[PDB]
């Protein structure tokens, strides 16, 4: 027999009241309650926050990065568009794009007097629309091709070889595919230099973040056994533990993990679930210090509030939140005076370096 | 396009969510309906109604339900809801509008709620009823289901007929479903299913995906004391949709009273096996076995029959066959123990057993048991009326007038103890007065009943008058023809000197019975001759 | 008439309760619902916000002023606090900071989605204490830009002499009495000039705005007849004018005003009137735009809230609020004399010159 | 002669100047007060011998003792059996040659580098050895090269904000602190700021302490 809040809601009725009588412009009711949820939801703490239709359509493509159009990534300068990269497996690259090509009119529509996101709303579309680009190539008569709307994946993890048996693996944000691609990433690493790897280096530099489960299956795939990372909330539902499965494709290789300014929860836990299992080396600068867990509650007309539902911990049992993890190795931005990524990146030469020390006081 | 909210509405509407989301539905549905009222719109009163429905309170549920109709009479939904409300509150030509209001914007109906709670309505509201119906037909002849409403009337006033012929020469009313289980049902009222018979089926024909139709037509078959046809009529029912457990339980009941016993005792097997209604199943299991003869199974089931209605004559049948078949202490011992599980059932038990025991023609069982229960319940009229029978079999007319009396006293409107008495005090007792007195009583407090007749008619002839007894036993056999009352009229007939017509009066109950117990003991008693 | 809203009523409740169910924190309803009251006034209007009754209590006796201030005038626009002036004379002022710069981030806090009232409340501080915030000018990356604080007063009126004929009149801040220091000034360089001046351009850049009734005292003595500006609202008590008695100081000189982009709303106010009477011309970067009027109206239980009961208009109907003030001419700004300091200044008295010389009176 | 600057909570950098008569003493002292500055816990000892020429061989092989146990430290008819007897404690080492290390200190880490017990990081040296390898022969190849240089950071303009900032967060699981977004100035350029190689050793040796167990 809890009482209800009958005087709250007296005064919540009474400001309802208030503002739709002496405001300016006319608003009617379903505008006022509208802005009460967001309120609620964005006052109650700083990342959760309601959701709107288009908004929760944007975070379920961001999730998942199968996403309407043609995948081509591009960047608008100086009034021209400039084609940064067409991306493999899109049509784009059987239309004959090519870096820095001059698209004109996207379906009719000119590129110029356009801003970045006005020419990306542009260019995006519903899945499975013809799109019509008519491209101007070096100053020449414009020519029209003619190419269908699609699902494109966006690689979320970018793998190489820095130097003979030396690998480097980013993860530019966590995706629900990230397990499987870091899982084949690996393999075709390990196969690329027939079968030894010296050293490994990961870099989680500005990871905003992304589902728990894929950061999950990440730990899991550069850990053999313990357990990954265990979320504590006041519903039950929330209360969780994930753990490393024995399958481990790394093979026990050195790892050294970058922490930025820049990384969030989600690559908090796989930072966390590295270094306390003592399987990796972090170095860089602290980390974000975010630490919760958030659930997406589905609602009519597709606008779900996401509201932080519990906070996780690292496997020894401190809590990153407000803290973040301090790198073993703090390493700052800086330059050294007396197609390689170490050369140009400071960071990235110091664990290069770090790796081969250790790799050569090892022996093997 | 969306109307406004005045501020106490929001403050009703949004405390009365919160506190039905916290289960405090009172609160809810009471601020809902001051909301409906107050404002009027479809909504709110719509979901106060909803509310309502779901709590279940007539008086606010019929408030909500007009108030929404009344806001948005275009919503057939809520003319519907409204006209099923009013008719729960006793209040039906009103709903009868309602009706065709809905019946305006064509959708689905359900006049057979009006029907249903028209029986229940009393005969003059019920004549007020049928005349706002006719006045309907006579707006819509066209409906159908009016006419399903009127013919219930009718059957209500008990004349099926007119609404019958009625329906009967609309084809498409003779296509329909309600239309024809009626028609089955006053068809069964009038016991004519020479006709049930081919109607039925034409209906089956017209659609036989259907169960009600095929359910009737079984029900008739039954009936009709055929059994091939409504054995495969249940078969295909059953191939068509096995789901229906009522269905099942049906057909097992058909198969057993068709004299098949395999086939039954699969559907009773299953049935256990499912574990729904296992005492009837178990019953007829057991019925079965008799028919199989096999006394363990026949005891087994009956035995197994959990409590409940049928588990009581499943329990007598078990001792029957049990005193039937011998092995009398492994019966013995078993029901005691029954009976030591529940006093209650344990009384009516031991009387059972005491009775069957009495049945039987043996003394030392059924005097322990008896004395038993009277000992343990010495004040239930049932072991009186028991220790009196077991008196009158050992030749005492002691302890069984005691026991009458008492009984007489326990209960001064009561008549069967009285009558029984006053028979028995006359069979053995010399002097009458006695016996006249006691079955005078007893037809002063209950003269209807035929065994006060029969017994009147006995101590008359005692009395050696001749008038009084003869009519007396003419009303009794007005009442029932029984053999103790002819047997007074032979024993009349033997005093006034006549021998032919107490015997002929004697020879019809022989050829009636060759081997009639009663009649042999009362030939024995008066006739004192081996050939009478 | 019209359906009731139950659809979104419900939602809003399930959502409630949901929330309450389903949080990190244990948290009780009252807080919730004091959100939704902050977020149902903030979303929709960036100033107005919710002024909880102890709020209203000690708004109603401010601080005795012994903390100072930046002098920096903020309007929350797309969600970051953006200074629509810095005030002159103040280490704002003194400091390089310009109209339209975003402060995204002041003492380490971001404030995006954080109110413009909190933001000002936190910028103010104890008198001579440094601060350090973020700036996002023109689109270029974020700069800390660290100051000290302390209390400021700043003259409201400074005049000045550019020309024979000519003088130039700055308003720094429209303050309670910068009526009557406004004709005191205009009648000392009435009486300086020894005659009617051949024009008195007008300064009106960088200026906040204050007291609405000193910016009607100002158009006024300068303007003879007409109405200064009206204000509409949707309330009945909303609906508001002021007009122009015949007392002209101004002696029917001939007028220049200026705009820069960093008028605020009094300013914007004086200055649209002066041009839509055709009594000037106006000459500078378009006006931020602000005409909205903040006003504290109380409810129940000794609170009260702030909303923009009505806004402004000027006297040709032009709506001074989403569309700035666009002036008749416009120019770019590009010991030194006042003239020739800054590109505009040099314009509006040239431009000045020319017109009395072809006039010829 | 001895140097004793303590890095970071676990690492301390010890470094060698002059091998001076009875620097056996100065540098048993300077572990001895390390470890009590240290609690008497290391994850690491980088000796910095660079810039170092020598001095007299008993004194150089006096150190080499006390960071060694047992083998064999030098032998040109003449050898330098090692006892038990040592400070070190079992440090892992990382001994620096920036090819100005000519007579004695090249012997302590070229005995250093043989016996495994440490690691030799900087340049070859300008310059016997437990194994066959000679010293003044073939100079001292260090385990891993690292060019000398040196590092730089940049002024960041903006801080990135951490959760302590954004006001009304969450409090840390366990109840701790929070820790804000302040600024305090270093102590100093420490040496690990400025050159490379000393900057390398510290984080290889953080990198095996961290990795190498529990």
């Amino acid at each position: 027999s809890a009482p209800l809040p009958l005087d709250e809601l007296r005064t919540f009725a009474e400001v309802l009241d208030r503002v739709k009588a002496a405001y300016v412009e006319p608003v009617d009711d379903k505008t006022l309650l509208e802005n009460a949820i967001k309120g609620m939801l964005s006052n109650l703490d700083p990342h959760s926050a309601y959701l709107g239709p288009e908004d929760f359509a944007e975070l379920q493509e961001s999730t998942s990065g199968e996403f309407g159009g043609l995948g081509i990534e591009v960047g608008s300068e100086d009034g021209f568009i400039k084609v940064v990269s067409p991306i493999d497996d899109t049509p784009a690259a059987r239309a004959g794009i090519q870096p820095g090509d001059l698209i004109v009119q996207i379906d009719g529509k000119p590129t110029k007097g356009q801003s970045m996101t006005e020419a990306v709303d542009s260019m995006r579309g519903k899945a499975g629309s013809p799109i019509t680009l008519t491209i101007v190539r070096d100053g020449g008569r414009p020519f029209d091709v003619e190419l269908k709307r699609a699902i494109i994946k966006v690689k979320s993890v970018k793998s190489q070889v820095l130097e003979p048996g030396y690998a480097y693996l980013r993860i530019t944000q966590f995706q629900v595919n990230t397990g499987e691609e870091v899982v084949k990433a690996l393999n075709q690493l390990r196969k690329d230099n027939k079968g030894r790897l010296k050293g490994l280096v990961l870099d989680l530099r500005n990871n905003p973040g992304g589902v728990l489960q894929s950061a999950v299956e990440v730990a899991d795939a550069f850990l053999t056994k313990g357990l990954i990372v265990y979320t504590k909330g006041r519903i039950a539902n929330s209360e969780l533990r994930f753990s490393a499965d024995p399958a481990d494709p790394s093979d026990k290789v050195p790892l050294v993990v970058l922490i930025n300014g820049g990384s969030a929860a989600a690559a908090e836990i796989v930072a966390g679930a590295l270094q306390d299992q003592k399987r990796a080396i972090l170095m860089g600068t602290d980390s974000f210090g975010k630490g919760s867990v958030q659930t997406v509650l589905p609602l009519n007309n597709d606008r779900a509030l996401k509201l932080t539902t519990a906070l996780y911990y690292t496997p020894n049992g401190r809590s990153i939140q407000a803290q973040g993890i301090v790198p073993d190795i703090e390493v700052g931005r800086a330059k050294v005076t007396q197609e390689r990524p170490q050369d140009s990146d400071y960071q990235l030469s110091q664990a290069l370096s770090l790796l081969k020390g250790l790799s050569v006081t090892r022996g093997n | 396009k969306y109307g406004s909210f005045s501020e106490d509405s929001l403050y009703s509407l949004l405390v009365a969510e919160l506190a039905g989301q916290r289960n405090r539905f009172d609160i809810a549905l009471s601020n809902y309906v001051v909301q409906a009222q107050k404002t009027r719109d479809p909504g709110v009163s719509e979901r106060a109604f909803r509310i309502a429905e779901y709590l279940g309170a007539d008086q606010e549920a019929l408030d909500t339900s007009l108030l929404w109709a009344r806001s948005a009479p275009d919503n057939l939904d809520a003319q519907r809801a409204a006209a099923i409300q009013l008719a729960r509150a006793g209040r039906y030509e009103e709903s009868m509008v309602y009706m065709e209001k809905v019946l305006n914007g064509q959708g689905d109906t359900h006049f057979d709620f009006l029907a249903l709670s028209a029986a229940e309505t009393d005969p003059d509201t019920r004549a007020g009823l049928l005349q706002s119906f006719d006045h309907l037909l006579k707006k819509y002849p066209n409906n159908g289901q009016l006419l399903f409403g009127k013919a219930l009337l009718l059957q209500q006033d008990g004349r099926p007929d007119e609404a019958l012929t009625l329906l009967e020469d609309n084809s498409a009313s003779r296509h329909e479903v309600a239309p024809l289980l009626l028609r089955s049902r006053l068809l069964q009222s009038m016991k004519r299913s020479d006709e049930a018979l081919p109607l039925l089926k034409a209906g089956i024909k017209e659609h036989p995906d259907d169960k009600r139709v095929r359910l009737a037509y079984a029900r008739l078959l039954v009936e009709q004391n055929r059994l091939d046809d409504a054995k495969a009529e249940f078969a295909g029912l059953v191939q068509q949709f096995p789901d229906d457990d009522d269905l099942r339980f049906s057909l097992a009941l058909v198969c057993l009273e068709a004299q098949a016993w395999d086939e039954a005792r699969i559907y009773l097997e299953e049935l256990v096996e499912r574990d729904s209604h296992v005492d009837a199943a178990h019953f007829n299991l057991g019925r079965l076995a008799e028919e199989q003869k096999d006394t363990a199974r026949a005891l087994d089931e009956y035995a197994q029959v959990g409590p409940g209605n049928d588990f009581l004559p499943a329990q007598l049948r078990q001792t029957d066959v049990l005193l039937k078949a011998g092995r009398v202490d492994e019966a013995a011992q078993r029901l005691d123990k029954a009976r030591s599980e529940q006093p209650d059932y344990a009384i009516q038990l031991y009387l059972i057993e005491a009775e069957a025991l009495s049945n039987n023609d043996q003394q030392e069982k059924a005097w322990q048991a008896i004395q038993e229960g009277l000992k343990q319940y010495p004040e239930d009229l049932n072991l009186l009326y028991t220790r009196s029978m077991l008196a009158e079999k050992r030749n005492d007319l002691a302890q069984m007038e005691k026991d009458l009396r008492f009984v007489i006293a326990r209960e001064p409107d009561n008549a069967m103890a009285l009558n029984a008495l006053g028979y028995t005090l006359a069979d053995r007792t010399t002097r009458y007065g006695e016996a006249r007195e006691l079955i005078l009583k007893a037809h002063k407090l209950n003269p209807d009943d035929p065994a006060i007749l029969d017994s009147m008619g006995w101590i008359n002839y005692r009395q050696g008058k001749l008038a009084d007894a003869e009519r007396y036993l003419r009303q009794a056999l007005q009442r029932y023809p029984d053999h103790e009352v002819a047997a007074h009229l032979g024993e009349v007939l033997w005093a006034q000197g006549r021998q032919g017509d107490a015997r002929a009066i004697w020879r019809e109950y022989l050829d009636k019975q060759p081997d009639s117990d009663v009649l042999r003991r009362t030939i024995k008693r008066l006739t004192g001759a081996e050939t009478p």
